[PDB]
RNA sequence: UUUACUUUGAAAAAAUUAGAGUGUUCAAAGCAGGCGGCUCGAAUAUAUUAGCAUGGAAUAAUAGAAUAGG
RNA sequence: UAUCUGGUUGAUCCUGCCAGUAGUCAUAUGCUUGUCUCAAAGAUUAAGCCAUGCAUGUCUAAGUAUAAGCAAUUUAUACAGUGAAACUGCGAAUGGCUCAUUAAAUCAGUUAUCGUUUAUUUGAUAGUUCCUUUACUACAUGGUAUAACUGUGGUAAUUCUAGAGCUAAUACAUGCUAAUCUCGACCCUUUGGAAGAGAUGUAUUUAUUAGAAAUGUCUUCGGACUCUUUGAUGAUUCAUAAUAACUUUUCGAAUCGCAUGGCCUUGUGCUGGCGAUGGUUCAUUCAAAUUUCUGCCCUAUCAACUUUCGAUGGUAGGAUAGUGGCCUACCAUGGUUUCAACGGGUAACGGGGAAUAAGGGUUCGAUUCCGGAGAGGGAGCCUGAGAAACGGCUACCACAUCCAAGGAAGGCAGCAGGCGCGCAAAUUACCCAAUCCUAAUUCAGGGAGGUAGUGACAAUAAAUAACGAUACAGGGCCCA
């Protein structure tokens, strides 16, 4: 039998 | 000593742990349960230094408390609980599903399985006897004694149990040209098929095993794991299929 | 206790130290090279003996063996990428034909030297020391970091360094105050 | 004090071996339970583990088992008559395994009528010297429990080959 | 024929040693995983003697109801 | 040794010789000591002696609170929040330190337990209906009982305790409550009903017993008709089962939290969920004890040793968890040795390892990991699954603290810190955040351990400057 298949992303902020 | 040891130096465990020489003085002892100390992984090491959920050990003692996790279909709130080869470990609030299969290298790897899988398990039978009030039983590799066995099982066998109930489902014969893993020595790790058993009276028993890459290898009896018949295995395998 | 941290000795004293010949030729080297002490001479010097009779014992071997392919193949991987051996210049017995020199002009100071950036090796050292120089984006102060032949063309001046961008130095800016004043 | 380590002992070659170590608690020895006839006094020992052993201090009463007729019956004894270790213990009355003693006949007897209702005839048949013994009043037993150690001195009744060494013995 | 002897396979903890990869700012070190299937990655080695299994024609011992008798 | 320098005469060459120049490591010591990373701390063969302080305690919803404890409330009607103290349970037998003793001993590798104990973890595992005083507690038995606590007291003094009064349990001691399964005549022909003949735990000890031409007929074409009937190991008196008795003889839940579902004949009736903690036996796991074979430095100016008081082996017994001269009684005369027994020395814990070496070899290895032994020196023990324990106990020897002289209290080869001299060397530092460990247990505890401090132990990198212009002068350098 298969094994399962395989399966929050980098977010920016610029302030001052 | 005068009484059990409760302490383990890092340079004394288990190297396939991967613990870090460095990090501290002491390893997780694991305590006693189904496997023995070098042949398992306690679950603090798995959550933290292999699945990294957790940072530190007081995290995993936090989630195993919580009863998040799952080992053979029971919860389990020991932190060095002593998870071995071929044990299920369910954490339902991820929805992830293990079973602990050494990779190539010898090292206890991260092998996610469906569900379907999961609500079975495999296991070697290290014995078959007679119990109180003539009742056949069968001990197997994980210390589980199942009784009413088929009596066709015998030792060296393995045998299919549902984990919610724990009975025995189906079972396969020790026999020459079936699928076999190999759980001790050098060759740790490998998967192959058998060519011969060889037998020696007041000795240990050896086997040839031949890879799907036609190369044949030695192993003791002791280290031979039935997992199917070639080209069929009851459990899905880990990447490389236990090649080289 | 915690487990223990190896060490190494990254050097040797030479077999006798007192040549006259060997004494020249360390002058000859710290020379055009500015090293500060006969130490770096020594450290390179065991260094290319470790790695020249490990080319040795690997040619020993017959051809075609599993350790001379793997071991000399990644001997010569290194060795060129770190720039000492060339690229048409791939066989064991080439690396039996280096010398020390080789890793000095591989040395950072010596590179910063010639690229232009400093005029002397002296000056370029004193560059290095003071943190006006980066490979790349990071800042590199020190003279005996070894440059690869990519990390060879990034050379620059730092942008945090007056001379790479930045405002001018303590003692600039303080002689145009005084000047103001 | 009483101890069973072997390195105490000389070594084969009769080298004398120095003391390894001190004693240990675990190769300890206690003292010796001379069980004797007398009013039931019995003694539990604290063991090693969870297990607990009997002292037999004195009994009276012993399960002795006709063998030949494949039945057991509790019985008085009456005394010892000799025991083929050392024969203190005779002269003593000291019960212990493979010790030769007295028993009474009277269950054994009665249950012999009642079975077989005579004091058919082939199975009522009995070897000649043990029935010399019932009409004496007292049989000769064997104990093959240990006293010492259980705490009961269950035995069996002398028979056949067994029986006439021990009375040529005697 | 048997042994000695020799080849090969298991076994001989970890740490240490040799070795492969990795810009810890370099280095002494530490370290095993990266991209969205990619045919990517410690590939690993290492131990005189004792025991176990195994292929051996020579060498050195050891054997014979050997070419015996009527 | 090499290389380098010098001496060997009236001088120069060529030889030959002599002196000094090699090396890391180790011990001691002198001077200097700015930055980053990292890391160690023995030594009088004195395992010699220690003031003071700390290093092992522990409570979840789930064993026991009328603390005359604290706070609460719909202002309390057995209790219910939180909770000192004490009982109870578990741990203290791990960890840390040191190398005194130890020369087939420890130890390394490799075997065996069909030779035995094993708390804990994990998986299985126990309806016995009935059996005269039913004159009957199971809608749940006692003090055959006490602490904490109230109160009266002794002693100079200690983690000293006497008398009296109280009260609990998962402490201690007792003790119960119309079942299941074989066949089954007769009806009925199946989803069948059942007149009745029968059978009924464990634990301990002994004895005995078991454990090894149906090639046909019919049939619906399927199927039915008669027979089988333990398993494992190389090997067993193995596993298991059975019969007869036996036992100062056990066990078979008189325990606890949360929650209030389902049936009705409407009763505080019957039934019922999720957990904790206990309990017999087996297996597994952590362990422990013995154990098979090979391997240790110097010594032969140690050649015979062991055996009277066990030395080798046989039988029986005692003892133990268990094999075994381990011990006892009786027996024989055995056992090792020039292939070095036995005795003596060892500044002898063994090993993984470290240094050197071209290779063979030689030396070191208290010291980060494993294993063994010890806690000033002998001897003997309670507890507990596990100790011959010493941050548990008792005696003796040597030391040594307090004293009212009547007595009491001792073990830093644990972390700091002292003495051992009249000459010297880390802080009586902070923390449980990391590592893991103990507990009733997320939470509390941990000088285990971590953080920082402190003689250049041993190692890595590396500052103390770089860039110009101007002026003046003719000698500077190498060989011989
Ligand atoms: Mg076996
Ligand atoms: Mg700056
Ligand atoms: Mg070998
Ligand atoms: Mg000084
Ligand atoms: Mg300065
Ligand atoms: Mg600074
Ligand atoms: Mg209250
Ligand atoms: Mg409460
Ligand atoms: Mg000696
Ligand atoms: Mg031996
Ligand atoms: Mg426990
Ligand atoms: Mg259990
Ligand atoms: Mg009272
Ligand atoms: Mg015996
Ligand atoms: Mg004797
Ligand atoms: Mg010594
Ligand atoms: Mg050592
Ligand atoms: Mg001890
Ligand atoms: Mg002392
Ligand atoms: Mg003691
Ligand atoms: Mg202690
Ligand atoms: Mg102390
Ligand atoms: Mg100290
Ligand atoms: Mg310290
Ligand atoms: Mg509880």
């Amino acid at each position: 039998p298969r094994a399962a298949k395989k399966r929050a992303k980098g977010k920016n902020l610029s302030f001052k | 000593a005068r009484g059990p040891k409760k302490h383990l130096k890092r340079l004394a465990a288990p190297h396939h742990w991967l613990l870090d020489k460095l990090s501290g003085c002491y390893a997780p002892r694991p305590s006693a349960g189904p496997h023995k100390l070098r042949e398992s992984l306690p679950l603090i090491v798995f959550l933290r230094n292999r699945l990294k959920y957790a940072l530190n050990g007081r995290e995993v003692k936090a989630i195993l408390m919580q009863r998040h996790v799952k080992v053979d279909g029971k919860v389990r709130t020991d932190t060095t609980y002593p998870a071995g080869f071929m044990d299920v470990i369910t954490l339902d609030a991820t929805n992830e599903n293990f079973r602990l299969v050494y990779d190539v290298k010898g090292r206890f790897a991260v092998h996610r399985i469906t569900d379907e899988e999961a609500s079975y398990k495999l296991g070697k039978v290290k014995k078959v006897q007679l119990g109180k009030k003539g009742v056949p039983y069968v001990v197997t590799h994980d210390g589980r004694t199942i009784r009413y066995p088929d009596p066709n099982i015998k030792v060296n066998d393995t045998v299919k149990i549902d984990l919610a109930s724990g009975k025995i489902t189906d079972f396969i014969k020790f026999d020459a040209g079936k699928l076999v893993y190999v759980t001790g020595g050098r060759n740790l790790g490998r998967i192959g098929t058998i060519v011969h058993k060889e037998r020696h009276d007041g000795g240990f028993d050896l086997v040839h095993i031949k890879d799907s890459l036609d190369n044949t290898f030695v192993t003791r009896l002791n280290n031979v794991f039935v997992i199917g018949e070639q080209g069929k295995p009851y459990i899905s395998l880990p990447k490389g299929k236990g090649i080289k | 206790p915690r487990a223990p941290r190896t060490y190494s000795k990254t050097y040797s004293t030479p077999k006798r130290p007192y040549e006259s010949s060997r004494l020249d030729a360390e002058l000859k080297l710290a020379g055009e090279f500015g090293l500060k002490n006969k130490k770096e001479i020594y450290r390179i010097s065991f260094q290319l003996s470790k790695i020249r009779r490990a080319a040795r014992d690997l040619l020993t071997r017959d051809e075609k063996d599993p350790k001379r392919l793997f071991e000399g193949n990644a001997l010569i991987r290194r060795l060129v990428r770190v720039g000492v051996l060339s690229e048409d210049k791939k066989k064991l017995d080439y690396v039996l034909a280096l010398k020390v020199e080789d890793f000095l002009e591989r040395r950072l100071q010596t590179q910063v030297y010639k690229l232009g950036l400093a005029k002397s090796v002296h000056h370029a050292r004193v560059l290095i020391t003071q943190r006006h120089i980066a490979v790349g984006k990071q800042i590199v102060n020190i003279p005996s970091f070894m440059v690869r032949l990519d990390s060879e063309k990034h050379i620059d001046f730092a942008p945090t360094s007056p001379f790479g961008g930045a405002r001018p130095g303590r003692v600039a800016r303080r002689n145009a105050a005084r000047k103001a004043e | 004090g009483i101890s069973r380590d072997s390195r105490h002992k000389r070594s084969a070659t009769g080298a004398k071996r120095a003391q390894f170590r001190k004693k240990r608690k675990f190769e300890l020895g206690r003292q010796p339970a001379n069980t004797k006839i007398g009013a039931k006094r019995i003694h539990s020992v604290r063991t090693r583990g969870g297990n607990k052993k009997y002292r037999a201090l004195r009994i009276e009463t012993g399960n002795f088992s006709w063998a030949s007729e494949g039945i057991s019956k509790k019985t008085r004894i009456a005394g010892v008559v000799y025991h083929p270790s050392n024969n203190e213990l005779v002269r003593t009355n000291t019960l212990t395994k493979a010790a030769i003693v007295q028993i009474d006949a009277t269950p054994f007897r009665q249950w012999f009528e009642a079975h077989y209702g005579q004091t058919r005839a082939a199975s009522a048949k009995i070897e000649s010297s043990v029935e010399s013994q019932f009409s004496a009043g007292r049989l000769y037993a064997c104990i093959s429990s240990r006293p010492g150690q259980s705490g009961r001195c269950d035995g069996y009744i002398l028979e056949g080959e067994e029986l006439a060494f021990y009375l040529r013995r005697l």
